[PDB]
């Protein structure tokens, strides 16, 4: 039903629960990396310009 | 339509299908945005069955890859359109010019 | 790459400008003098720093 | 099994013999129906909507 | 030809004009070139891809 | 020890554009106001613009009226930029009704004591076969910046007129902001500034009106920014309910009747938290209930799991 | 029509003087506007007390040398810009520095007057070398708003009136439940110590009200 309700839910399960980013051809291990999830209104993901 | 062109979007929308363009030259009986009648020039016209040209518009409808096909009439009521001129414009098309 | 092109305009100097010689209390007032379009970001100046 | 039995005693649903089948939109695509067609076997009746 | 529309136009020959921050409402250094530049969006949608 | 600013010259030059001064103003205050009005002008400001629309023959955006040379999806977007006014109205559906081989401007529709057609040329559609005719319910509301079409079906709960084509909703009268403070020298004052804040209207707000509530919602937002109380909230809502939920469900949900669903209008039971609770007594002496008019009522509360008449020493409860 | 007014504001603060307080949820672009229009004010145009004009005792110029003193002139003219001043009832006080000997001159070794209050007497004017070193001039304190260079004088010290050490405003995403982005605006500032944080934004904030006492209803 996507309850309002349960957005406050998602953000206490999301909190410290990192998730793993891995992008197209995995080369060294640093081509699996894991991040802090931040919930965003779209539809792609956002990845910090560092990595 | 491009600001910036080259000259070659005008052959490419009218030799591409997706316009609707004039068989015979001459003046607008009925536009519709379903149909056009082009009532033919008497040089043009054929001897028998006289008669007008009816070009039946492509209307909102489904491509291969999921994008919409509409055609729109890109001329007015009783306005001069000779043989070989832009009838009606496709999708990403205007004015007879490729408008991607 | 955007980044360091921003650090590099940052940190490089002209041979005058805005704020050309004066010298300041310290890194906090280097700020304040260019934030309000007194200094500009790039010219010679001495300042206190720690 | 015993527990939807009892519940099905408890609420009254009349266990049906049909499955649900149905054609439904796919989640997060939205839009609007501008057409529907219905191609029938040869002899066998067209509906009402048909 | 391009410098000379655009002087019939009443635009600047460099192409480049300066710029303010929406936010901060301040000028922005140096003249940035803005114009106009077709552009298409192609049918990579996101709402397909995720 | 300080100064404050006044608006001079207030100065149109276009029903859509003019350029409004406002003369006393310290150093540096120019850019500070400036800026910090075209941020609150080129959004906050309150607008009407047309938000549903029904249309004769047609059943959706994607149609041909029949006679007309646009598509009901272009005419939908030639209406998202009608540019109205109205006054102590908040929605308001106008009609529009015109046949013949003939251009329907914006003059051609019905006028109420509150709209005003600000630009009565604008083009709507085009007739083209003698004896082809149009007529639609326009409806235009009235709110803050943009609520495009979609976003406005979440509310739902029987929005089914077919016919209402919902466009994307641009409530805003604001098209384009430019300040720029010049310096201005009243006679004797050190340097004090001007600030021409030129603007781009559609039309349908004056100048002077906007720009003074632009700078009131400045007020109320700096109202909390003067002093800063730490404030936050209570929270920890409650965690007991005692019935069911689905007694906190109107009654249309029972899916009956119309003799029977207006009944319950009648003798005062919306929720079913009260149709549970009156007996079969009950319900011979309220209007127009009968032998088949109440075997009805008995067969959808059987479904669901509920029964006609019982108690609940606690309804209902709490807030 | 209506608006939108935030609430939860969290000033945490480290030390008195310096103060970072976090104001959720302000309307889609109120952040920035809010944000900078206080900045500037916050920065340009705010009532301080500094020092503005030094006549010294044994040098008339600002490129000299005083025996005794291993700060230069230029060394002091900064130390005096970063000594907070505040006057009372007076509009300007002007002070001696009266003190000699082998040692730091604090800030407590000024005169104090009835309408002076040094904030931080702690603060080091200038060091003192060996055997006897003797100094006093005359500084004389101004009142003014905001950061008035000492180049702009044309007929001399950087006055720097406002309280105001530093200013910066971080706009971050909000989220109302069901609203999507709304800004949450982090204000971090650093004073002189004439006011503390929480009190120097109340009438930095009150300022921007005063100027549009001409159009509110």
């Amino acid at each position: 039903r996507e309850e309002a309700v349960v957005w406050d839910i998602l953000d206490e399960v999301i909190r410290e629960h990192p998730v793993l980013l891995n992008r197209a051809p995995t080369l060294h291990r640093l081509g699996i990396q894991a991040f802090e999830p931040v919930l965003i209104e779209g539809k792609a993901i956002q990845l910090h310009p560092l990595v | 339509k491009p600001l910036v062109g080259t000259g070659m979007e005008r052959a490419v929308a009218v030799d591409s299908g997706v316009t609707a363009v004039a068989k015979r030259g001459g003046v607008v009986q009925y536009v519709d945005a379903s149909r056009i009648v082009i009532k033919v020039n008497e040089d043009e016209m054929y001897p028998g069955e006289a008669g007008i040209d009816i070009y039946n518009l492509t209307k909102y409808t489904r491509s291969n890859q999921n994008t919409c096909i509409n055609q729109m009439p890109c001329v007015s009521l009783g306005e001069p359109v000779e043989r070989g001129d832009v009838l009606a414009d496709g999708p990403s098309t205007d004015l007879g010019e490729l408008a991607l | 790459q955007d980044v360091v092109l921003g650090l590099y305009y940052m940190t490089r100097d002209c041979v005058n400008a805005k704020g050309e010689g004066m010298v300041l209390t310290g890194p906090k007032e280097a700020e304040r003098l260019y934030r309000s379009g007194l200094a500009s970001l790039h010219a010679r100046v001495k300042v206190r720093i720690t | 099994t015993p527990e939807e039995k009892l519940l099905r005693a408890i609420f009254g649903e009349k266990a049906s013999d049909v499955k649900d089948s149905s054609l439904r939109v796919p989640n997060g695509v939205s839009g609007t129906v501008i057409d529907v067609q219905v191609f029938t076997r040869d002899g066998v009746e067209k509906d009402k909507r048909a | 030809e391009i410098k000379e529309l655009l002087k019939l136009g009443d635009l600047p020959t460099s192409g480049q004009i300066r710029l303010y921050d929406g936010r901060t409402g301040e000028q922005f250094e140096r003249p940035v070139t803005v114009g106009y530049m077709y552009m298409l969006k192609l049918n990579h949608l996101v709402d397909d891809k995720m | 020890e300080f100064l404050k600013p006044r608006l001079v010259d207030i100065e149109q030059v276009s029903s859509t554009h003019a350029k409004v001064t406002l003369e006393p103003l310290e150093r540096g205050f120019g850019h500070t106001l400036g800026n910090a009005l075209r941020r609150i002008l080129l959004s906050s400001m309150p607008g009407c613009a047309v938000t549903e629309v029904e249309i004769d023959g047609v059943l959706h955006e994607y149609s041909t009226k029949e006679g007309v040379q646009e598509d009901i999806l272009e005419i939908l977007l030639n209406l998202k930029g009608l540019a109205v006014r109205v006054q102590g109205k908040d929605e308001v559906i106008l009609t529009l009704n015109k046949s013949g081989i003939g251009p329907v401007t914006a003059a051609d529709i019905t006028h109420d004591g509150d709209v005003e057609i600000v630009k009565p040329q604008h083009v709507i559609c085009h007739l083209t076969d003698e004896n082809a005719s149009i007529s639609m319910r326009i409806k235009v509301q009235r709110g803050r910046g943009y609520v495009p079409a979609s976003t406005r079906i979440h509310s739902e709960e029987d929005e089914r007129p077919i016919g209402r084509l919902l466009v994307d909703a641009c409530y805003s009268p604001v098209e384009r902001i430019a300040y720029n403070v010049e310096a201005a020298r009243v006679e004797q004052r050190t340097d004090l500034d001007k600030l021409v804040i030129e603007m781009e209207t559609n039309g349908t707000i004056d100048p002077e009106e906007a720009i003074r509530r632009a700078a009131t919602i400045l007020a109320e937002q700096l109202e909390a920014f003067v002093d800063l109380r730490d404030v936050r909230q209570p929270e920890v809502k409650e965690e007991k309910p005692e019935f069911d939920p689905i007694l906190l469900r109107p009654v249309d949900d029972l899916e009956l009747t119309v003799r029977s669903a207006n009944c319950l209008k009648a003798e005062a039971i919306h929720y079913i938290g009260d149709l549970v609770q009156r007996t079969e007594v009950e319900l011979l002496k309220t209007p127009n209930l009968g032998k088949k008019s109440l075997t009805e009522i008995k067969d959808v509360l059987a479904s669901r799991g509920l029964s006609l008449g019982m108690r609940l020493e606690n309804w209902p409860p709490a807030s």
